[PDB]
This record gives structure tokens, C-alpha cells and sequence, in this order.
């Protein structure tokens, strides 16, 4: 059992989704998510005549605001019985110490822990920003379908009509395509992030491949973003105008490993794309007679006497991140 | 055992401030449970303070071109004005207005003595009953946290507010918690005022540079609540299994496969072999009432008893144990345990007076260590009120003036205990030696007897003429 | 148990500095988790400087062709006047405004005894309090490293700046890291600047050549760390298991092969065998309540116990081997157990004044080699700043000039602790032989007396004139 | 966690029952009730010749000393997140304050506690003296029927034969079928509790209207017992000779509520029948080893240290009172 | 308000049971009115106008 | 790497999850050689002979 303040990580390497598209953190006091409660858009054109001014304007009661937050609490031993992962050759001597095993074996299993509910977020965010819907499911509990509101315009399909890969592989363009799909995004678009075999029949079109460019032409901090998480984006280059990535991230589950991403899909919308984290009640003492009850993670380490006479790192967390326009991006499933 | 008392590898402050609370408070738990701590607070008290802590004012004449003798006139009169401003009868001196000075130093050098520092506030009596409208408020260490309760930053240390090089600029002084139920808010205070005026007089030990806080005490005391606990739980057992006896009936019987045999044919089908020895046995112990003495021996139907083979039983070894360890810690803490608790075990001459000169110096050490701070603070104070308020006058040819040389005017000395007393003989012998060679000055003279050259000069006086007049022999 | 702690085989400073870090944290570890080094750290300080170091300015007077009693009156007028600039009541004498020369001198000779190094820093100060914008503030031994924690190299080694010869041109001083969260960044400080004024006062004792850093105290203390684990262990051990007991029961039963026979048709298909008998026993043990004392006896149907067959069991002999082992580390270390923790055991006359005088004129020997290095260095800087301001007047005839002979005219000796009491008839019966003899002079009498020859002969002369006045016997 | 002593009520105002016929507690520090270790009544008539003395009288060994205590354990969490009950205006500083919040809110959540033991100890009372049979049960235990032993003729029933209801509403007296009620229960009859609608046809008669006295006549400290209770108990007055009261008290289930009284129902009998309150042992470490294990009730403040990491207020109890004589009450279904 | 657990253990911790609907708007009524003293006033039968 | 648990309280202990195959044969590589001072040897250019 060590102090909350041993909690330093100095790593948070999200895959540009909960730091890009959902910077719009919102932990809260209460259980739920209030959408009424959070002003998102602003009522934001009217003004008064040049006498006097007009009403009090609030937070513009948004219609539904009730969905159940992931409050998720995992937890692991640091039972110093193991041999520990060994930085090469920093003195051993330390690691042969109980205090220094303990000490550098949480800071393990934590990172553990905040790359787990990390990954699973990034599942609810794929999830978010594929179809709109979000399952708040789990066993011995309901499954909630939290959906942003993702229109059928923002759900049309590639293979509808005619597939890509039935198409000429040398003349066709699909650009006519992307502005097809960019149109109805409610916005520009300027990331054409693939999965990859997505990418593979988008470029397998001739004029894709002379129409874009291999060069840095470095348009934004996109390339430094790639530069720190050089694992699962791939900033594949230019296409002139928009910029070109393929996500092949993988989360490694129960048993297997399989890719976040779908077989074949797309998302259309900008990179400045307004996405929220409310974050729930964390049920736990420490937290509420602390005032932790709004906030993002919450981190102990603590034993258990009698029992299950032990000691291990608890981590609790709830979020219930979404996007606040599911209009902005035009999801489609790929030939 | 180690795992419920955790030292961290670093610099001692930065090791003990995140660890401040539980420390302290399980200090408290021992301080509350435990007599020693009691013992060791009410000895330091009569050590370095005992009946009373005296003032004694020198001003620097020879530096500041003061004639001596308008300097003793001059500390006649503030002598006289600090001991009847002392001697208020009805405890007003405090903000509390239930404290004289008596216990303003007394809680005081407690606090120092268990945190390591204390903490007194001159403040602005309104009470007009006296002429000195400074009254000096002591302050809890509690109250001494970052506003609202905040871990250490950068500047703002544990509620101390310092700058880069660690000056002490002020401090954030949470609200009290008596009721239990108050809350706390932090409030600004300064250290000192800027004209040398001392207002928040914080008097800690720092071990080492940049610490803010004092020594504790239980984290040297874990171990006797360990030992005496467990001496406890080991006499306890020892004493209730000196005779712990079983009382069971066994028999003959046990006729090895015939019994075997018997028993697997009631497990199958022959329950009523079972029932029959057991009401047989019943009948046997109603038949002849099975008593042992006045009391009825637990009734036990033959072929079980209970196998009570000890373990090994050499001598617990706890005494040389014991003596060993309270040796041990006592002259760790300090004050030695043949006096904590009193043994007069094998202890000599050479070993009496030794041991009692060197405590007695070594008391001697922390007294002028932890008392003479907050008495030249306090008449520090004072004394800047009484010129202030014109009580006493300071001389004309003042080389500095008095707020640039409070140091050199407000120059003093304090008496601690009593006249030592630990042979006679020692003392008597010393004290015909001094007088008859001139060793001994008035000053350091008064220092060994706790008396006044001028009052026994006076008195020798009166004690000459008196027996001149009543015709007794001076 | 050598596994934990390891020593090279080289030369003492190369066998230290690689493990610098190690010994020093474990050494800070035993110094807040034990009582002894805050005991002895104590001890050292009252026997060293106990209530105060007393400055006595004797400028080579006959060799720089001074009148005595010019360099006499100088003395009288510097030592006044460092005394009233010591005595400052507000703490200020430091940069970082909270320690006296007294705490001065405190922490610098516990950092030099812990460390075996100390660090000063002569500042120019610009509170204008007192006449001397002179103040001293310390610096820690973590701050000497190289620049940004690199290892040794050819001339920066460990944080000191040398030549090929060796000589200590300056200092990379790392930043402050307290709160915890500071960085390091180095900063050049020369030793000493070159008219030979004392800007980085750095004294450290050197045990070979080339050495930069001090003595230790863990690399010989970690063996009373593993024997308080070791003795604290076993006596905890010897306490649980003086009367474990098991309480297990048995029966007669047991006929061999039918009971052997029994188990394997119940290994194969007759489980109701077992099942029956469990039945049978546990109807046994609900129908006779086998219960011993206050408690039920542990669940146990029959063939089955514990066989707590112990180990040997002779005495542990940790007795004599702690009292060996502390007699050895105890004058190991300097300062003996016989009052580190005090025992009284066997101890004679002969016994105590000869330990007495021993370890006292060790300690003399302590404070006189570890003591008068920062005093010296203290009064070279004051006495400095003293003829740049024109406090004291220099001798017309100086032969040579201040800076020139700045050891000649601040040549200094210094006083420790006070009046040694031991036995009394000791001290009394060497005053009364040195008295009569002329064997002592003004110097080493108010050295053995810690008085002032001065003094005591103008306080004889007031003692003998207010006797004759107010009728006493001078 | 805050300690024993902790639990100061001074409310006691059960209704009428389990402090005036039940009055007879016996906390055991054994499990079950044992009725022939009970005294009873004593064999009370035999003397002795005027030479020498008889024999030893022992407690006259109950034929059936065996039923289960109903051990009721609950609790509840007193975490402080709630605003409380806030009495007008006694400074609420200290709810803001957690110490006096907390304090309170184990009062309110233990106060909660005992009137929920004293509830399901009322239906326990009901059920006891309407039908003699008492039903120890509970899910993951086995029904237990504790029969104090109710003969026939105590539950004689009004719907048998002719029927109030089936009577003239205005010239019949019921009070001939009171006397014949009353005969067979083995002693006098002082109150005439009804339950709602029961007392309303029985006062439908109007002999009983001219018959009944509305004054006071104070007769006894039942008067004081309603204004005690002025809830559920209700003096409507005299008959003349006996007291008419009517119960119409209720309890609120797990999700409704209804009263503890059936439809039409009647219990004849004393005030003073003689009700025992047998306790069976107290399951809690703290109660044996500081001897509340024959006891009445047993609370505790405390605090888990683990996954539930919070504080809890947890009440026990054991009790299996019933009467004595269940003949001394006849129990009729009215019309 | 019914389960107890098996007399071996105690089980889960017991929340306030998560309300489907916990979202409404309270009537935040405030409103004033004027004190001035221009009028004479509801006097109670002679006390001392 | 994934599962959480409920809101209400914490599931099992989690190990390292039980590899299938668990043992083979690390290559223990013991070399040595001869430092004879009978050969003349690399000598850097011209650092003192």
C-alpha cells in the first residue's frame, strides 16, 4: 500500500482519437451524463436593439441527457514474487530490493491498468465514429445503446450501386466518390484515414497513385502526432489536397488479438471535430471524502487484511465519451 | 513486521512530510496511551524550567558606550516591571486568558519537545487591566497546512510560503478543529513584521537545511508499543497454560480390526451397535457420576482424547531481553531508564553521580537550546511595548537607536531550575573552593545557586543588623 | 549476507565515490530510523561546542612587533564587537534567515561528522540591520556533483573542478531539490578567491590524498541494522512459540490392513464407507461438545495430527554475543554503550574517571581538529568585513598589512563547551596544585574553567568592594 | 466507523405489543430457544407436612425446546453524499460539516434499522396472536412453523353459522357472541382491538352505538399508550365494561404497502397475557468476545478496507418471541 | 429492501437504486413585491396606531 | 488485457496468464581463452610501448 501520489506516467500516447477529436473532457459530480447540463453549442447569433437587452440565455437544455458512464475499476497484484521487466543492466541490486520490486512493479501494473481502460476506450471511440451507436454492455448489467444520432446520409455504403472493386482498376477515379461522401459531412474533411486493406483497393486505382503525392509537404502537426505514435498510424502521404493515413491498431483480447478497425471502412470529417468526455461518479470513499468524485482516473494501492490477506493497485475510471456531432463524419463500409 | 512502518530511502524531510499525519498521530496514540512520554515531558519540565524561567537583562553597555552601572539600573527597573507584569494572579496574560507565563513556556517546550517546533502569535490585547496591551496566543501545528489542505508546491511548502532560497515569508493558518466540527480555512501570517517586530515567533530545530519541521517521537517509540504488547500477550499465555488440563475418558476397548470392523457395519447398516455402547456409556457416567473435583469432567464416551504435546520449553529469555532493550532505548531518548522506571539494580557510587552530572549538563544543553529562543522572542516583545509605552527609560546616550539595536538592548539571559541537589558534599565542597579562591563570579555564581548577588547582599544586610538588634551573633 | 553490501578492493576514495549514493542514503535511512546516531550526533555536540564556541583574537603580536597590550585592546574591541553582532535575537545572521552562529556551528559540524564535509557560503547579504552585510549560508552535499550528474572525468571529478595536481579550483553546485520537484542545474562556485578572502569555505577531512569527500557512517553500522532485525526476530519467534499448542484428536481405530483395505475400497467405489464414518464423527463431535477451554478444539475426525517435533534447544547465546558485539562497535564507533545506553553493570571508580578523562580529551581532540577549521574561517571573513568597514581600529605598526598577514592578525583560538564536572574532588584538588604552583597561566586556566581571567579579577575587585560596603568578608 | 456506545435512541414506541403483552425477554447466549430451560410458570400449589420438606422443584421441562431465533442482520451505508434530514434551521454548517453529517446519518440510517426489526417483529406478533403459528422463513432457509399450540376453539370463527353481516343491522347485539368468544379464553377480556372495516360492522349494530360510552372513564394507561402512540392506535372508547380500540397499522413492503391486519379479524384476551421475547445467540466476533451474545440488539459502525472500500452501519438481532398461552386469546374471522 | 447473505460471509455494497428518470426542472419561482411606506396598513383593532 | 468489472464490486485476481509451453533449453554458452603474455599485441599507434 503506497500514496495516491505515486502516480506518474508522463505517457498519454491515445491514437489521436481521445486527443484530437476528444479533447472535450467533462467529469462530473453526478452519475449520469446530463447533456441539458453541458452547453456544448452555444446559442450563438441573436443580439438586442440598440435600447435596451434581452433575456438570460442558459445552457440550451439538450433533449436527452441520461446515459450510464462506463465506470470501469480494474485492479491487479504487484506480489513481489516476480522477476520484473529489467531495463537493461540499471543495477539489478534495486530490483533485488522488495521496496524497489514494489515500488517499480505498480508503476507497471498502473500503466497496465490506464492503457486498458485507453484501449477499451478507443473501442468505444471506433464504435462512436463508425456507426454513431455505443453499447454501454456488460455482464450483470443492461445493455444501453448510446447512440449520438448518426444519420443514414452519414451511413451510406460503397457497395451500394457500384464497389470499387468492381471498377476499372487503371482509369477510375474515386475521388468523385470521396467529395460524394465529403459533401454530406457537415463540414470539410481533411484525413482520409483507411484501414488497411481499405487503402490497399483505394490505391490499386491508377489515379489515385499519380494523383498523390509521396512528399512531407508538411501540411499540420499530423506528422509529429505520427512521429510519437509511429505503431499504428501510418501517414502514407499527400493526395494533394488531403492528407492520407492508415490506422491497423490491434487490441489484444481475452484470448486473441484482432484489429480495431473493421474489414473495409471509412470515416469523412475533420480533424477538429468536437468530442466529449463526460466522465461519471468514481465509487470510492477515498475519492469522495477526497473531492475525486469529478474527475478523470482515480489510482491506490492498498491491502487487504484477513481473507484475501494481500496487496494490489485499484484503478477506477468512467467515461462516456461521444461526439457531439455525429453528422460530421459520413461512415462507409468499403468494396 | 516491517510492513506496518515504512522508511522511505531519501532526505530525512522530504521522508517524513509525506508521511507527517500518520506519524504524528500515531505519536499521539502513544503520547495518550503510554506513561512514558508523560514521565519524559514532566522531567524535561522540571529540568530546564522546574519553578520558574527568570529574566535577567544585560544590555551590551561595554559595545554600546552604556555606563554598567545606568545598565543595572536600567535592567533593576525593567526586572521589576517584567516580574509584576509575570506574576499576574488572574491567568490574563494569554489571548486564552487561562495561561500565565509559566505555561506559555511550559506548553510551549512541550510542542517543541513533540513536533519540533512551536509557534506563538503576538497579538493586540483589548483587556485594560494591565498596562501592556500585548497578550502572545500560541498556535496548534495543525493549523500550519497548504490553503485548503493542497500537497507541497513549488513556494508553498506545507502551508509555509518561502521563496526560491527558503525564507520564511508566512504562513497559511487552517481554522481551528475544536469542535470537531469546524471547518478550516487558511489564513495569511507572516513571519515577523519588517522592523524586527516579532510577530509569528516560529521556534523549530531543523536537522537539516531547508526542513520546516521539528523531531518526532514515535517513530523511535513503535518498537516499546511492539514489545510491550507482545511481553503482554506472552505473560498472558504463559499464566493461563502454567495449568491448562484436559479431562477425557479413554478405555480398554479397541479390540484394532474388531472395533474397525464394528464401526464400518454401523456406517453401513449397524448404526444401532453405535447407539447401544453410546447409551451404555451414558449409563456409565450417570452410574458413576465420572467427577474429578468440584467440577463435572466433560463428558467423553472412550477412544478419543485430545493430544496437548508442547513445544520446546527453554526459558523465554524476555528478561536479558528486556533489560537489554530498556538500556537500550534509554539512552537512546535520553533520559535514562534507572530513573524512568527507577531500578535501583547494582547502582554505585561513581555510577550515581557520574550519570547524574552528565544528564544534568546534558538537560543543561537543551535548555539553553530550546528555551532561551522563546524567551529573548518573548521579552523581546515586551520590551518593545515598554518603550513603546514609556515604562522604562533607555539611556541618552544611546549609541543605536532601540529599533536598530533591539538585539544589543534587548540583550538577555534566563535561570531555568532551581539549586541542583545531588550529594551535598559534592556541592558544599565546590562552593567553599570558588569562594575561598575567587572562582566564582556573581553572574555565574547566581547561575550554580538560582539566587541574586545583590538580594543576598541585601539580606546579609538585614540578617547582620537584626542579629546586631536582637542580640544575636552574626 | 555479504551479498547485500559489497566492498571492492582499491583504494579508499575510488571504493567510496562508485558507491557514493548507495552508503550515504542507506546512512540517511539509519540515521532517521535509529536512535543511536541522533544520541551520538548530540553527544558530539555538547561535548564539542555544548552551550556556546567562544572566539579569542590573539594577533602574533611579538612577531609582528604589536604591543601586547595594543593587540589586547584590539582583541577587547573586535571581541565586543563580535559578540553583539553573534547575539543577533532575530535569526538573521544566516541568508536563509533562521539559524544563529550557534546553529552555524551546529549544523556544519553534524553535516562534517555525517559527511565528513561541510560547506559555506560567504554572501553579501543587503538586510541592513546590522552594520555587517556579511551572512553565511551553507550548501548541501547532494549539490556537488558534476555538471548534469555526469561521472567522474579527468579534472571534474564527482563535482569538483581540479588540476593534474590535484588543487581545488571550484565547484559544480546542482540546484536545490526541495519541493521534490525541482530540477538540478550547476552552477560554478570557486573555492577561494585570490587575495585569499574565504568565499566557499569547504572543509572536509582528507583520510589519503586526493581524496574530495569525507568519512561515512553506515559502511559500518548496516551489522547493528541486521542484529536489531536478527535479535528483534528471534525474540519475537521465542515469544509466539513458548506455548503453541496443537489441538488435534485421534483415536484407536486404526487396524492396519483392515484400515488400509477400507481406504482403497473407497478409492474405488466404497466412498459410503467414508462417508459413514464422517457422519459417525461428526455426530461424535456435535454430541460431546469436544471443546478444551475457552475455544472449540480445530475440527478433526480421527488419524490425523501434528507432529511439532522441535529443533534444538540450547541457550541462543545472544546474551553474550550482544554484549560482546556492543562493547566492540561501541568503542568502535568513539562514544561507549555504558552511556549510549546507559548500562550500570559492574562499572567502578577507577572505571569512571578514567573513561571519563579518556573519551573527554578524545572529544578534546574531536573539537580541536573538526571545530577551529570553520571558526577560523568564520573570523578570517567577519574580521575582513570588520577593517573594510572601519569597525576596529588596526595596530599603526603593522608590520604587515592586513591582506598581506591576514593569519598573522586573524589568528584566533576557540572555546567549547563549559566547566567539565566529573568528580569534583578531581577538578578542586587540580585547582588548589595549579593555584599554589603557578603551574597554570591566564590561557590554560580559563581554558580549563571556561571563564575569562579579565573578568573574573574585575568581578573579584566589585565582589570585595561590595562586601566591605555592605559589611560582608571579602 | 464510529463506536458502540454511539447508538442513544431513547425511542421505544412499539405498538402495544412487544412492550405490553410481550414484556417477557430472554436473551440466550445458546442459539435456539429452549423452552423447557425457561421457567414459565411455575408448578405452583404443592406444600409440604409439617415434619420435613419435600424434594427440589426445577424448571418444569418444556416439552418442545427447540426453534430457530429469526437472526435479522442488516445494514446499511451512511456515506456522506447526501444532503440529510434537515431539522428547521439548526445551523446547517454542521451538515456541511462530514463529522456532524455522518453522525446524524448514522443515527437516521440506525433508527431506520431498529423500527425495521420492530416492524417485522410486529408481523411476527400478528401472526402469533391471530393463529398461534408463527412462520420462521426466509430464502436460503427452511420454513420453520412455530406453533405455540392455538387450539380450535381460539380460532372459532364468525362467518360460521350466521354472520354480522348477515344479522340485523339494527336490533342484534353482538355482544352475546362477545361473552361467547370470550368464555373459551382462559381469562377476562379488556380490549376489543378491531381491525378497520371490522369495528365498522360491529358498530354498524346499533345496540353497540347506544351501548358504547365515548367519554374518557379513564380506566387505565391505555389512554396514555394512545396518545404515546397516536398513530396506528386508535381509542375509540368505552363499551361500558370493556375497552374498544382499533389497530389499522401498516407496512410498507418492497415495493407497496398495506396493513399489518387482515381483512376482518379479532383477538380476545387480557392486556396482561404473558409474551416471551427469546433471543438466540448474536453472530458478530465483537459480541462474544465482549459478552453481547445474550443480548437485545447489537450495532456497529465499520469501515472495509478492499474492493467494497466504505463504511457501513450493521444492525443484529436475534428474536422469537410468541406467547405463552395461546389459548388466552380467541382468534375470530369476522363476517 | 429484502436480501441478507449466507452466515459464512457478508456480499456486494448497496447503493441507491440508480432512478430511470433523474431529470426535471424544479420551479424556480422568485417572486417580490414593494413595501413603501405610502400606504396606511392592516391595523388590528386598536394596538396603539 | 481488456475485461473491467462491475460498479458494484471487483471481480477475481488476474495472473499471468499460463503460457502453453513452458520450457525449452536456453543455448549456456561457456567460452574461455588464453591471455598468455607470450604475444606482442594491438598496439594502438604510437600510446607508449
Amino acid at each position: 500500500a503506497q500514496l495516491l501520489a505515486a502516480n506518474e506516467q508522463k505517457f498519454k500516447f491515445d491514437p489521436l482519437f481521445l486527443r484530437l477529436f476528444f479533447r472535450e473532457s467533462y467529469p462530473f459530480t453526478t452519475e449520469k451524463v446530463y447533456l441539458s447540463q453541458i452547453p456544448g453549442l452555444v446559442n450563438m447569433a441573436l443580439y438586442v436593439s440598440p435600447i435596451v437587452s434581452g433575456e438570460v440565455i442558459r445552457s440550451r437544455g439538450g433533449s436527452t441527457s441520461e446515459f450510464t458512464p462506463g465506470y470501469v475499476k480494474p485492479k491487479h497484484e504487484v506480489n513481489p514474487q516476480m522477476t520484473l521487466r529489467r531495463l537493461p543492466d540499471e543495477d539489478p541490486q534495486n530490483l533485488a530490493d522488495p521496496a524497489y520490486r514494489r515500488r517499480r512493479i505498480i508503476m507497471q501494473n498502473m500503466r497496465d491498468e490506464e492503457l486498458a481502460i485507453a484501449q477499451v476506450e478507443e473501442m468505444q471511440a471506433v464504435s462512436a465514429v463508425l456507426k454513431g451507436k455505443y453499447t454501454m454492455t456488460g455482464e450483470a448489467f443492461d445493455p444501453v445503446e448510446v447512440d449520438m444520432g448518426r444519420s443514414e446520409e452519414n451511413n451510406i455504403t460503397q457497395s451500394g450501386g457500384t464497389e470499387w472493386s468492381k471498377r476499372d482498376k487503371s482509369t477510375y477515379d474515386p475521388t468523385d466518390d470521396i467529395e460524394a461522401y465529403a459533401l454530406n459531412a457537415s463540414g470539410v474533411v481533411n484525413i482520409i484515414v483507411f484501414d488497411p486493406k481499405g487503402w490497399a483497393l483505394f490505391r490499386s486505382f491508377k489515379a489515385v497513385k499519380e494523383k498523390l503525392d509521396t512528399r512531407r509537404g508538411s501540411n499540420s502537426e499530423l506528422e509529429t502526432a505520427v512521429k510519437d505514435l509511429g505503431k499504428a498510424v501510418s501517414y502514407k502521404g499527400m493526395y494533394g489536397d488531403v492528407a492520407i493515413v492508415v490506422y491497423s491498431g490491434q487490441y489484444v483480447e481475452n484470448g486473441v488479438k484482432k484489429n480495431f478497425l473493421p474489414d473495409n471502412t471509412m470515416v469523412l470529417g475533420n480533424t477538429q471535430a468536437r468530442g466529449l468526455r463526460t466522465y461519471g461518479c468514481i465509487q470510492d470513499a477515498d475519492a469522495q471524502r477526497e473531492g475525486i468524485n469529478a474527475s478523470a482516473r482515480y489510482p491506490k494501492n492498498w491491502v487487504t487484511t484477513g481473507d484475501p490477506a494481500r496487496e494490489f493497485t485499484m484503478i477506477q475510471s468512467a467515461p462516456l465519451m461521444l461526439l457531439a456531432d455525429p453528422d460530421e463524419f459520413v461512415s462507409v463500409q468499403l468494396a | 513486521q516491517l510492513r506496518s512502518w515504512n522508511p522511505p530511502s531519501e532526505s530525512v524531510d522530504a521522508a517524513l512530510l509525506p508521511n507527517f499525519t500518520r506519524g504524528n498521530a500515531r505519536a499521539d496514540d502513544l503520547v495518550r496511551n503510554n506513561g512514558y512520554a508523560a514521565n519524559a515531558i514532566q522531567l524535561h519540565q522540571d529540568h530546564i524550567v522546574g519553578s520558574f524561567f527568570r529574566l535577567s537583562h544585560r544590555p551590551s553597555w561595554r559595545y554600546l558606550g552604556i555606563g554598567e552601572e545606568e545598565a543595572r539600573a536600567f535592567s533593576r527597573e525593567v526586572e521589576a516591571a517584567w516580574k509584576e507584569f509575570a506574576e499576574d494572579d488572574c491567568c490574563c496574560i494569554d489571548v486564552e486568558r487561562k495561561r500565565t507565563f509559566t505555561m506559555m513556556i511550559r506548553e510551549g517546550v512541550a510542542m517543541h519537545a513533540f513536533n519540533g517546533e512551536l509557534f506563538v502569535q503576538a497579538t493586540w490585547d483589548t483587556s485594560s487591566s494591565r498596562l501592556f496591551r500585548t497578550q502572545f496566543r500560541m498556535v496548534s501545528p495543525k493549523r500550519i497546512s497548504n490553503p485548503n489542505n493542497t500537497g507541497d508546491s513549488r513556494n508553498c511548502r506545507a502551508g509555509v510560503q518561502i521563496n526560491d532560497s527558503g525564507a520564511a515569508l508566512g504562513y497559511y493558518v487552517s481554522e481551528d478543529g475544536y469542535p470537531g466540527w469546524m471547518p478550516q480555512k487558511w489564513t495569511w501570517i507572516p513571519r515577523e513584521l519588517p522592523g524586527g517586530r516579532a510577530s509569528f515567533i516560529h521556534v523549530f530545530e531543523p536537522v537539516e537545511d531547508g526542513q520546516t519541521r521539528g523531531a518526532n517521537v514515535f517513530y523511535s517509540v513503535m518498537e516499546q508499543m511492539k514489545m510491550l504488547d507482545t511481553l503482554q500477550n506472552t505473560q498472558l499465555q504463559s499464566a493461563i497454560v502454567k495449568a491448562m488440563y484436559a479431562a477425557t475418558i479413554e478405555s480398554e476397548l479397541d479390540t484394532q480390526s474388531a472395533m474397525d470392523f464394528i464401526l464400518g457395519a454401523n456406517s453401513q447398516e449397524q448404526r444401532e451397535r453405535l447407539t447401544g455402547w453410546i447409551g451404555e456409556i451414558a449409563a456409565y457416567y450417570a452410574a458413576a457420576p465420572v467427577r474429578l473435583g468440584g467440577a463435572k469432567v466433560p463428558h467423553l464416551m472412550p477412544g478419543d482424547s485430545l493430544n496437548l504435546q508442547t513445544a520446546q520449553d527453554t526459558d523465554n529469555g524476555y528478561s536479558v531481553f528486556e533489560q537489554s532493550l530498556l538500556r537500550y532505548i534509554a539512552a537512546g531518548l535520553g533520559v535514562s531508564y534507572e530513573q524512568l522506571s527507577r531500578n535501583y539494580a547494582q547502582m554505585s557510587y561513581s555510577t550515581a553521580r557520574a550519570s547524574a552530572n552528565e544528564s544534568w549538563a546534558y538537560f543543561m544543553g537543551r535548555r539553553k537550546f530550546v528555551a532561551s529562543r522563546q524567551a529573548s522572542q518573548m521579552f523581546l516583545c515586551w520590551l518593545e511595548e515598554a518603550i513603546v509605552r514609556r515604562v522604562v527609560t533607555l539611556p541618552s546616550k544611546a549609541r543605536f537607536s532601540f529599533q536598530e539595536a533591539r538585539s544589543a538592548w534587548g540583550n538577555c539571559d534566563w535561570i531555568g531550575s532551581g539549586r541542583m541537589a545531588i550529594d551535598g558534599l559534592k556541592e558544599v565542597q565546590e562552593a567553599v573552593m570558588l569562594i575561598e579562591a575567587g572562582l566564582s563570579t556573581y553572574e555565574k555564581e547566581c547561575a550554580k545557586r538560582g539566587d541574586d548577588y545583590q538580594e543576598i547582599f541585601a539580606q546579609q544586610v538585614r540578617e547582620t543588623m537584626e542579629r546586631r538588634a536582637a542580640g544575636l551573633k552574626p
